[PDB]
């Protein structure tokens, strides 16, 4: 178990850890977050009690580094940090876990959820689609755009996600435009799977990265994303079967974790009405669909 | 964006443009079998293609043959009408290629647009327009070499006749649709009208007679009696 401490809280704000959120108060006692699970890529996430603009954290995994937070109070925000001194980590660590001002990160033991939502995703991906290379950990927030939005603008603070443009040349072949528009599966498998993504993990990854970002930091490019790379499935009529099965599991986890308050912003009612009702896999998603079904049957 | 009453003038600009209607595409008679069921048989169909500034239609005539072996054939009509309109547009020296296509059907939208990804250049577009294009297959000689035809086929025509002569293009089309409307209302009526008067032919190089200006306005002036006649007739007014 792995320790995220914090210089300080000099401002209020209200701290997330993966799917959990607590309160801070300016000033408090706070000393960091313990008894992170090792093996999982985490996000540790920002929303400052006064300015509810901009939300704000960080993509990284323990394997990777020693990592402390300290508010700048130049810049205005809580920043992520290395520490190289392994030595001085450990003791820094130590004073603050006896003093016992830290949270404890609050896994319940039947709990799957965090390994469900980030089952495919890889600290070494998101670094590609978040360009910082610097850093071991990666920085997002709500208004970072991604590639695809700045080509419809600083390039170095954007999500590198994959482009996916259904009407486009890589999508369809000159003369099935027909068949290629109606039937993604060149897209989905020929396209995408074998040419850029090279298989299914990296795939599915980028999709649960795109929604915890969308969920998290309320991103709309990622949301977007999210969205497009489901509908490019259930609009393939050829899907390995185990992608079919994983993507079922994945998106019932991902529908279970949203927020009740939020489903209005961050799911697209035609992405999924298509997807679930109209789509070549709309009786492939049976987990999905009847989560969907039985939380927002209005989308519906 | 979309095509509607206040940007009307924009059809007979200098900028290259085509109409597609894809409406008479996909024909059927439906009839019963012997067993007392329901069949469809195809009939032969074209394109409508339409540079509204220069009166050139560009009918391409869909054999039924097209179709022999095909599923969901409505769908595939469109599909059909983008692939032929883009090699239309490619086969056309590019001083020539439109700078837009108007379809007056939103479902081509789609289809269009992913025929001509090569030409990212060239606008696809909607239009709130009720265009009477379906009308084109009342036409005799457009009609007759529809039916006639054995084989794929591309027939080029002046839907204006020599009218861009004497009148605009501007006015040269609200002529044109102000007869389609009134074909498309009350096909006899209209075709009564228009040879009432043996006297007045249709040459064999045109589509429509012979008329003079002062008979164009009375006939033009029957037609708009007829549309709202059958207004009438149909709502009861
Ligand atoms: C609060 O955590 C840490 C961790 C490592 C080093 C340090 C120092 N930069 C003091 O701020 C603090």
């Amino acid at each position: 178990m792995n320790t995220v401490p914090f210089t300080s809280a000099p401002i209020e704000v209200t701290i997330g850890i993966d799917q959990y959120s607590f309160n801070v108060k300016e000033n408090q006692p706070f000393h960091g977050i313990k008894d992170i699970p090792i093996g999982h890529v985490h996000v540790i996430h920002f929303q400052h009690a006064d300015n509810s603009s901009m939300r704000y954290g960080y993509w990284f995994d323990c394997r990777m580094g020693n990592f402390y937070i300290q508010y700048d109070p130049k810049d205005g925000l809580y920043k992520m940090m290395e520490e190289r001194d392994g030595a001085k980590f450990e003791n820094i660590v130590h004073n603050f876990k006896e003093r016992q001002m830290m949270v404890s990160y609050p896994k319940i033991d039947e709990d799957d959820t965090w390994y469900n939502l980030t089952e495919f995703v890889q600290m070494d991906k998101i670094r590609k689609i978040v360009r910082k290379d610097e850093n071991q950990f990666s920085y997002v927030d709500s208004s970072m755009t991604t590639v695809q939005e700045n080509e419809l603008s600083d390039p170095a603070h954007s999500l590198n996600y994959t482009v996916i443009n259904f009407k486009s040349r890589e999508a369809i072949r000159p003369g099935h435009e027909m068949e290629d528009f109606l039937d993604k599966s060149y897209y989905l498998n020929t396209v995408m799977l074998q040419g850029i993504f090279k298989n299914s993990s990296n795939y599915f990854g980028e999709l649960q990265f795109a929604f915890l970002n969308a969920m998290f930091f309320g991103n709309y490019g990622s949301s977007l994303q999210w969205h497009a790379m489901i509908e490019l499935i259930c609009s393939s009529a050829t899907v390995p079967k185990h992608m079919l099965d994983k993507l079922d599991e994945i998106l019932y986890y991902q529908i279970k974790t949203l927020p009740e308050q939020y489903s209005d912003i961050l799911l697209n009612e035609r992405v999924w009405n298509i997807c679930l009702y109209s789509s070549f896999q709309k009786n492939s998603l049976h987990n999905t669909e009847k989560i969907m079904e039985n939380k927002y049957p209005e989308l519906l | 964006g979309a095509m509607n009453s206040s940007n009307y003038a924009e059809l007979f600009n200098n900028d290259i443009k085509l109409f597609v209607d894809d409406t008479n595409v996909y024909r059927v008679t439906v009839h019963k079998t012997f067993e007392g069921n329901v069949a469809t048989k195809a009939i032969n169909g074209c394109i409508f293609t339409l540079n509204p500034k220069t009166g050139h239609l560009f009918l391409k005539i869909i054999h039924t043959s097209v179709w022999a072996g095909q599923k969901r054939l409505s769908q595939l009509a469109k599909w059909k009408t983008a692939e032929e309109v883009s090699a239309l547009v490619r086969s056309l020296p590019k001083e020539e290629q439109p700078k837009q296509i108007i379809v007056t059907r939103k479902a081509m939208l789609d289809p269009l647009e992913v025929h001509m990804l090569d030409f990212p250049n060239i606008a696809i577009r909607p239009t709130e327009l009720r265009l009477p294009f379906s009308a084109a297959m009342s036409i005799d000689k457009l009609s007759d070499v529809v039916m006639k035809a054995t084989e794929p086929q591309m027939v080029l025509f002046n839907i204006y006749d020599d009218w861009l002569d004497r009148i605009s293009s501007y006015t040269a089309f609200s002529r044109l649709t102000l007869l389609l409307r009134a074909l498309k209302t009350n096909e006899e009526s209209a075709k009564m009208i228009l040879l009432s008067d043996p006297t007045i032919t249709i040459k064999s190089y045109h589509l429509w007679p012979s008329f003079t200006d002062e008979q164009w306005i009375t006939i033009e002036s029957q037609m708009r009696d007829l549309i709202l006649t059958e207004y009438g007739r149909k709502y009861n007014v």
